[PDB]
């Protein structure tokens, strides 16, 4: 069942080095599986959702034809990637944080 | 307080420069550490260098290159020493610092105004660079002050070689009030230099006496240890002694008859090495006693540039020579027969050759003031790994060991 | 050949015996082969030959042919009867050639030694230690470089200093130096120009320390 | 040697004497046993005249001489040349005295005037023992020479 | 559908970290290094002739 | 200097007590005769060397003696050494 | 010289279209285009995002700040270096 193969892609982002976190939320804000706890989850959700789509609209707006497929914050401590495909009946953008530093 | 001039917009346009050059290159990087080839399962008996960075700077295509060293922190530093080797095309020199980081422009540079004939970094503190030239003037470079000039120089008062500074390095001294260097010219013979006040001062340690005190070209020491190292020279032979005049000539391991390029030890057994000569072969013997004879010897068709042991392996080696093709040799799978032979370069003599100990690609240096980056395929690198009651430099040891004694009984 | 020397010394039987005379024929085709490639070294580099490091043009050029001369004579000490004949010519005039070298540029070398002696200074009594080893020496052998890199050494040195003194000045001073710079009596000149910059070495931070 | 024109006990860890007297800059030491100087310095040019020690600094000193210096002799790091030749006048030098912090000097000359100078950062220290060590083991060679001629002469 | 496109990002994503771990960009050199080698020989200075 | 030399001539004598304490275990003698006379002529060049490096930095006329007869082994290993160096002094109570 | 040497040098890659320097409210000084019609664009665009990006970063845990940020279109790569001075911009197809 294709159920193993997505929590089978889990580790396998997961056995990377250093990637503290995956995550996936829709369109609406809401994450449907997580690896934090709850509240970190529901932040991240409402921050990211807002951001990203202010970024497209900046992309779309700067150019017509050209869309993002890709997305790169950065901090001291650890590179959110944010990755989105905006598309109908389906716009997920998964973000997963991550960094060189640890083990 | 002009904006435009402010140091940390220099800081941060310096990592967006980078941030763009590893886009223009993500091939060639993600190979370099995720990339193993998948064909040397199939075939047990061959290898094939695959060829990655290429790193050249517009003053480099008149200079050859002349030196390669690595950086003990970080693993992404070089020391790239451009200068000359021909008797008629004599210039002034260059030493370039690279990276990973961005291949395309140095990250450092300086401008010598003679042939750098040597290039060494400290191994401890991780950024004092040691130097030579072609004429006699060792030269100590500090690196993050980003000032192009040296912080000491030799004279013609403190002391001076007089002749080319083949090798230099670098000694711990041990908290103390100096740094130390060990040294190698053509004419007269070793001397240690010291790091005072504001000065480089000589103090001898040995002369290699037979005409006049008999030239050579280079020197190891034996890492495990401090005072035995092992030099060349130009009358032939090899000579082994200790920081001392202690019997000079510990061992004289003489077998040649021209000029030897390279020696190198192992970092595993240590009564071991190998060297390399002028003479179109490189000769792997044993130290501990066995001075009148060569355990092996592997003839090839042009002389040697260089020989490097592999840091991973005490079998595994890898020599450079006069044509264009580096041959790497496992010395426990083929018997004599060189493991990869390949060619890399069009039309330049190779001559320098130099590993990289913790991700595994090694540096090879053209005669046309260029370095290119190659990296091993699996069947060159295999270490024996190591298991509950047993340790890693014994089985090491014990490989090495078994095919000493088997070309030693085979030979006679 | 080493392999054939050691099946020799495993077994005796004199049938055997008798056969392991044979394939040094099977040998003797394979030195031909490198005599015939160390041939084609010969002629395709006769006049620009590659030579080792930091080696001098003329007899820098004499150690590559004797490289390929004592690369195919050494095994021919042990490789000693109608192909031998025909191999024997074939490595007896590749001899011929590999001394038509290794005195013909020695002959040049003799008319240069007479050119150059009076940058390319050196040479001339440079290549006197790579000619000693062998071949024979000429007029005036090297017995004149106990001094002469001292002459260069302290001499590129002291006017060197004359240019760092004179980037403290901002004049009789450099005057009584120019008088002096200017003019086997390299030796005193040598002693007035090291006593002539420690005076001005002196009266220069002087200046320099009561000005500032 | 001759008309002695220097005395100076050492200061800032020990007792050992000084003598920058004559020609010869020597340091002495105080024991029964030890009637010879300890680490004898350079025999000199120009007849000796005049100086001392550091109080902030183990053990450097400074001549004066016939023809004038301050040689800022370090004496733990060279022990044959002057580490530093100043010639403060031409005139021949006739004083000493060194401020009580340490870092200033003065002499007065041959004829008139007195030229205050000032020593940098090489006066300060950060390890006063090893300099009582290199002038303690120095002189039981000088014992040990004492031996010899008895075992010599008995031999 | 939710799940190729999970599929689909995670591949995308996968190159991403080990784009990410090939070779360290943000790392400057030497950010903190306070040992310093440097020029230290001596200096007379006459403040004033007393006179 | 003496600090390194002084540690350097306790090398020397460390070694030479370890050999004849070995030693101090009928024609095989012969054998470890000759490894003896390997390390005699082989540590003595330790005093050569530890007495050229401590033979610039004498001081005077006098500092030699000092160091010449903190030792004085008259052989005909060292002497071929020393012709040179008594020259040196020589020369330098001429400059 | 160093700063126009480091514009020189990134202007002239195979694939850089632009770079740009903007102050903290506006005013984009020191670009590289050869009209300036789609500068402005950039200069009252981008710095939202920048500012807003270290908003996301800086609310999880107040220790933390912003230093980088990449946006990867299909045909462009803008990346952004802001900070407190200014925000600085190059753009790239790989």
């Amino acid at each position: 069942v294709d159920i193993a193969a997505v929590d089978e892609t889990f580790k396998r982002l997961q056995s990377h080095k250093g990637v503290l976190g995956i995550i996936v939320i829709n369109a609406e804000g809401i994450a449907i599986r997580t690896t934090f706890d709850n509240d970190l989850t529901v932040q991240y959700a409402a921050l990211v959702s807002h951001f990203t789509v202010k970024a497209r609209s900046a992309v779309r707006k700067l150019d017509g034809d050209n869309d993002l497929k890709f997305l790169r914050i950065r901090s001291k401590k650890h590179e959110i990637m944010i990755a989105p495909e905006f598309e109908r009946s389906h716009e997920y953008y998964l973000v997963v944080v991550q960094d060189p530093s640890r083990e | 307080v002009p904006t435009l001039q402010s140091p940390t917009l220099m800081h941060s346009l310096g990592t967006l420069d980078r941030m763009v050059n590893q886009n223009m290159y993500e091939e060639v990087a993600m190979d370099f550490k995720y990339w193993d080839d998948a064909s040397d399962a199939f075939r047990p008996g061959e290898g094939s260098l695959l060829p990655l960075w290429r790193f050249v700077s517009d003053k480099s295509k008149r200079r050859q290159v002349t030196s390669v060293c690595w950086n003990p922190l970080y693993d992404d530093m070089f020391a790239v020493g451009y200068g000359s080797y021909e008797f008629l095309k004599q210039a002034s020199g260059l030493i370039n610092i690279y990276s990973l980081k961005n291949p395309s422009h140095p990250e450092y540079t300086f401008h010598t105004e003679s042939g750098v004939m040597c290039v060494h970094f400290h191994p401890e503190f991780a950024n004092l660079l040691a130097v030579g030239c072609y004429d006699g003037s060792v030269l100590v470079y500090d690196v993050r002050l980003k000032k192009d000039e040296p912080i000491y120089q030799a004279s013609v008062r403190t002391g001076k070689l007089n002749d080319p500074v083949w090798q230099i390095y670098w000694q711990p001294d041990d908290a103390q009030k100096s740094l130390q260097f060990v040294s190698i010219s053509s004419d007269g013979a070793v001397n240690l230099w010291t790091l005072t006040k504001s000065e480089l001062i000589p103090e001898c340690l040995m002369k290699l006496r037979v005409a006049a005190g008999g030239c050579c070209m280079d020197f190891c020491k034996m890492p495990g240890q401090e005072s035995i190292y092992l030099v060349g020279t130009e009358e032939g032979a090899i000579h082994r002694c200790s920081k001392a005049y202690s019997s000079q000539y510990l061992s004289t391991y003489v077998s040649h008859h021209l000029a030897v390029y390279a020696v190198h030890w192992n970092n595993i057994h240590p009564s071991m090495f190998l060297s390399a000569s002028c003479r179109l072969d490189h000769q792997a013997v044993g130290l501990c006693h066995d001075p009148k004879r060569a355990v092996m010897n592997f003839d090839l068709n042009d002389s040697i540039g260089d020989v490097s042991w592999a840091a991973l392996q005490p079998t595994v080696f890898a020599a450079v020579t006069d044509d264009g093709r580096v041959h790497v040799f496992d010395l426990a799978q083929n018997k004599l027969l060189p493991l990869c032979s390949q060619k890399v370069v069009k039309k330049a003599k190779l001559t320098k050759l130099v590993f990289n100990p913790k991700h595994p690609i090694v540096l090879v240096g053209d005669d046309k003031g260029c370095v290119t980056s190659l990296k091993l395929s699996p069947n060159l690198r295999i270490t024996s790994k190591p298991e509950k009651g047993q340790k890693f430099e014994d089985l090491e040891v014990a490989k090495l060991d078994g095919v000493v004694e088997i070309a030693r009984k085979s030979d006679a | 050949l080493s392999l054939l020397a050691q099946f020799q010394a495993i077994m005796q039987r004199e049938t055997l015996q008798q056969d392991l005379e044979n394939k040094y024929m099977v040998i003797f085709q394979n030195y031909a082969k490198d005599l015939d490639a160390v041939q084609k070294l010969y002629e395709k580099n006769k006049y620009e030959p590659p030579v080792p490091r930091n080696a001098p043009p003329v007899a820098g050029n004499i150690m590559w042919a004797r490289q390929l001369l004592r690369r195919i004579e050494a095994p021919m000490q042990l490789a000693q009867a109608k192909e031998s004949k025909k191999n024997i010519k074939t490595y007896n005039k590749v001899a011929k050639a590999l001394i038509e070298f290794e005195t013909l540029w020695h002959q040049a070398w003799i008319k240069s030694i007479e050119q150059c002696k009076a940058q390319l200074v050196r040479e001339a009594k440079y290549m006197q230690r790579f000619n000693i080893r062998c071949s024979s020496p000429s007029q005036m052998v090297l017995l004149q470089e106990e001094k002469f890199k001292f002459y260069h050494n302290q001499l590129t040195h002291l006017v060197r200093e004359y240019e760092h003194v004179l980037g403290r000045g901002a004049r009789p001073h450099l005057d009584d130096m120019e008088r002096k710079i200017a003019p086997l009596n390299i030796d005193g000149y040598l002693h007035r120009f090291k006593q002539g910059l420690a005076r001005l070495e002196e009266l220069v931070r002087k200046v320099v320390d009561l000005t500032e | 040697h001759g008309p002695i024109y220097g005395l100076r006990r050492n200061p800032f860890n020990s007792k050992y004497f000084l003598s920058i007297g004559d020609w010869t800059a020597r340091v002495w030491v105080e024991d029964t046993a030890v009637k010879t100087p300890i680490l004898t310095t350079k025999y000199h040019p120009t007849y000796l005249t005049g100086g001392t020690w550091s109080p902030s600094r183990p053990g450097v000193f400074f001549t004066i001489k016939m023809d004038g210096a301050m040689d800022v002799w370090d004496l733990y790091y060279k022990h044959n040349e002057p580490t530093l030749t100043v010639q403060v006048s031409d005139l021949a030098l006739t004083a000493f005295a060194v401020q009580e912090s340490g870092g200033t000097v003065a002499v007065g000359t041959s004829d008139g005037c007195t030229s205050v100078l000032q020593l940098s950062t090489g006066l300060s220290e950060a390890s006063p023992a090893e300099k009582a060590n290199i002038n303690a083991m120095f002189e039981r060679e000088t014992t040990r020479e004492k031996n010899l001629e008895k075992a010599i002469k008995e031999a | 559908d939710y799940i190729r496109t999970v599929v689909q990002l995670g591949s995308s994503v996968e190159d991403l970290i080990k784009q990410n771990n090939a070779v360290d960009i943000y790392q400057e050199y030497f950010t903190n290094v306070t040992m310093d080698h440097t020029s230290e020989a001596p200096h007379v200075k006459t403040v004033t002739v007393f006179k | 200097k003496g600090k390194v030399l002084t540690n350097g001539v306790k090398a020397i004598h460390q070694d030479f007590t370890s050999a004849v304490e070995k030693f101090q275990q009928a024609k095989q003698f012969d054998e470890d005769f000759f490894g003896f006379r390997v390390v005699i002529k082989e540590l003595e060049r330790r005093l050569a060397a530890i007495i050229i490096q401590a033979f610039d930095d004498c001081t005077t006329i006098g500092t030699t003696f000092k160091l010449l007869d903190s030792f004085e082994l008259d052989r005909e290993v060292i002497a071929h050494d020393l012709e040179k160096k008594h020259t040196d002094l020589l020369h330098s109570y001429a400059r | 010289s160093d700063i126009e040497s480091t514009l020189t040098r990134i202007q002239g890659h195979k694939g850089v279209i632009g770079v740009i320097i903007v102050n903290n409210q506006g005013v984009p000084l020191r670009s590289t285009f050869e009209h300036d019609a789609m500068t402005k664009q950039y200069a009252d665009l981008v710095p939202g995002l920048a500012d807003l990006a270290r908003n996301l970063v800086r609310d999880l845990d107040p220790q933390n700040d912003l230093e980088f940020l990449r946006i990867r279109s299909h045909k462009h790569e803008i990346m952004v270096a802001a900070k407190d001075d200014f925000v600085l911009l190059v753009i790239q197809d790989p």
